[PDB]
């Protein structure tokens, strides 16, 4: 029933970056309130090419096959740019004759 | 026919035995007088020349021979007219008072067929398909089909014409597709298999040769040690040893072809001695199946070097897959070969990227390259991948 009243990445980046600005805040804030136990549970978040440095090098060769599924996703693509180029022909030489 | 083109077939090359061409020449001389040899008597002269092509007594006159009995005389010109009075002059009055008395239907269609098999002994190959195209039409199943096939099966090995016979082959095999038995489909599958020695076709020769019997002997078409040396050669050429292990070295009928003549040299000494990975007996194997096996046999003449030269390239990588480094003292003394020819052979190998090997010179040490993961994603990949993208901008770049 919503749905029927009512009839991405780029925000994903800006809620994250916020997310430091925020935190940020919070700690200058209860520095000058005390003068740590808060503090205590936010490093433990901000603790755990950092640690992925073993997995750097795995990684890399991951994207490549997730690449060689995408180059041949993409031949395909291209077989039907032509396959069509030659279609769009076959009505323009009806079009000459008729 | 075929015993005649396979004795004969010795006399255009032979390095070492002068009597092997007295010995073929009495088979030849059998079968002239029982059928007239005359179009492949004629060949003769006309195949291969400066050895015993030279001599005739009719058409050109020169004499340098081993054998004196390829020569024309007044004894072989009267057998040539008898035997085309009886095969043609009788046999055709006979077949005309049946044409007019209207006796059978495909009675006197396969009177045509073995008429016409008589016009390609006498050496007239227009009466011959004359008479045979005018039977095509009546040839509805496969008892007339059988003998139409037969009549152009011949041109291929009587003739050895590999051009105009399987396009005739395959239109008749093609028109009306029963196939009989097995056997009767052998004559478009064996010669599918020796055709592709011809135009090189290396593993597709052994594609329907491996799964043929060892039993097929055609007579007049191919004899039974003939057809063994094809399958056996081809087959081993083309299937690797992951193959040869359930399929040649362990067979119930190539077990038994190999106690029945020793002319075979190819399931027993080449794949016991690959099996093994022995080396050291391994290559006088090579020269023996060079001699007595490639060379007297017709279509495995042909490529000659190709042989060696390819089969010594494949041997060497079952070796690098089963040890990551080698002893370059041992392959280069201790297998029977020296230092210089081992870098004679290897030499056209590597530039051409046909395996990966690493070769030592101080330390003499012969490593094996392996892709471990990589296998055929590293460069198959890109190369097959972008290269057939090229063949696809040929057509888009010029439109038409």
């Amino acid at each position: 029933g919503v749905e029927h009243l009512l009839r991405i990445r780029l925000t994903n980046q800006l809620k994250s970056l916020k997310g430091l600005q925020s935190k940020l805040k919070d700690v200058v804030e209860y520095l000058d309130k005390v003068i740590h136990t808060i503090l205590g549970k936010l490093q433990d978040v901000f603790n755990l090419n950092n640690l992925q440095k073993a997995l750097t090098v795995k990684t890399n060769d991951e994207l490549m096959v997730i690449y060689i599924s995408n180059l041949v996703r993409s031949i395909i693509a291209f077989d039907d740019l032509i396959e069509n180029k030659i279609q769009n022909k076959k009505i323009q030489e009806q079009r000459v004759k008729d | 026919n075929y015993e005649v083109s396979e004795k004969a077939f010795l006399l255009t090359q032979s390095k070492v035995s002068i009597e092997q061409r007295k010995e073929a020449a009495e088979f030849v001389l059998a079968k002239i007088k029982e059928e007239e040899m005359a179009p492949y008597y004629k060949y003769l002269c006309e195949e291969y020349l400066v050895n015993n092509g030279q001599s005739d007594l009719e058409h050109d006159e020169k004499s340098d021979s081993l054998n004196e009995w390829i020569k024309f005389d007044q004894e072989l010109y009267n057998e040539l007219c008898k035997k085309n009075e009886s095969k043609i002059k009788e046999l055709n009055e006979k077949i005309q008072k049946l044409e007019e008395d209207d006796e059978g239907e495909l009675e006197q269609a396969q009177a045509w067929i073995n008429l016409g098999e008589y016009y390609a002994q006498i050496g007239d190959k227009d009466n011959a398909e004359k008479t045979l195209g005018k039977s095509l039409s009546k040839a509805i199943s496969t008892g007339a089909k059988i003998d139409v096939m037969l009549t152009i099966a011949r041109l291929g090995f009587f003739y050895n014409d590999q051009l105009y016979v399987k396009e005739k082959l395959e239109a008749v095999n093609s028109m009306i597709e029963k196939g009989g038995d097995w056997e009767r489909r052998n004559r478009y599958k064996t010669y599918y298999g020796i055709h592709c020695l011809a135009v090189r076709n290396f593993k597709e020769a052994a594609k329907l040769l491996v799964d043929s019997l060892a039993t097929f002997t055609s007579i007049e078409l191919t004899s039974y040690e003939s057809i063994a040396t094809y399958a056996s050669v081809t087959g081993l050429f083309t299937l690797e040893r992951t193959d040869l292990k359930s399929k040649v070295i362990d067979s119930p009928e190539l077990l038994s072809l190999i106690s029945t003549t020793a002319a075979l040299q190819s399931i027993s000494s080449l794949t016991i001695s690959l099996y093994a990975s022995d080396y050291a007996s391994y290559f006088p194997y090579l020269l023996e199946t060079y001699a007595n096996v490639l060379i007297p046999c017709k279509y495995l003449n042909r490529h000659a070097d190709f042989f060696v030269r390819e089969m010594r390239r494949k041997v060497y990588a079952q070796l690098l897959e089963s040890y990551k480094t080698l002893s370059l003292k041992s392959m280069a003394s201790a297998f029977g070969v020296s230092v210089a020819f081992l870098d004679n052979d290897l030499g056209k190998f590597i530039p051409n990227k046909q395996l990966n090997c690493v070769i030592d010179r101080v330390n003499g040490i012969v490593e094996t390259n392996r892709p471990d993961n990589k296998n055929a994603q590293y460069h198959l990949l890109v190369k097959q991948g972008d290269g057939l993208l090229t063949k696809l901008q040929k057509y888009g770049a010029a439109v038409r």
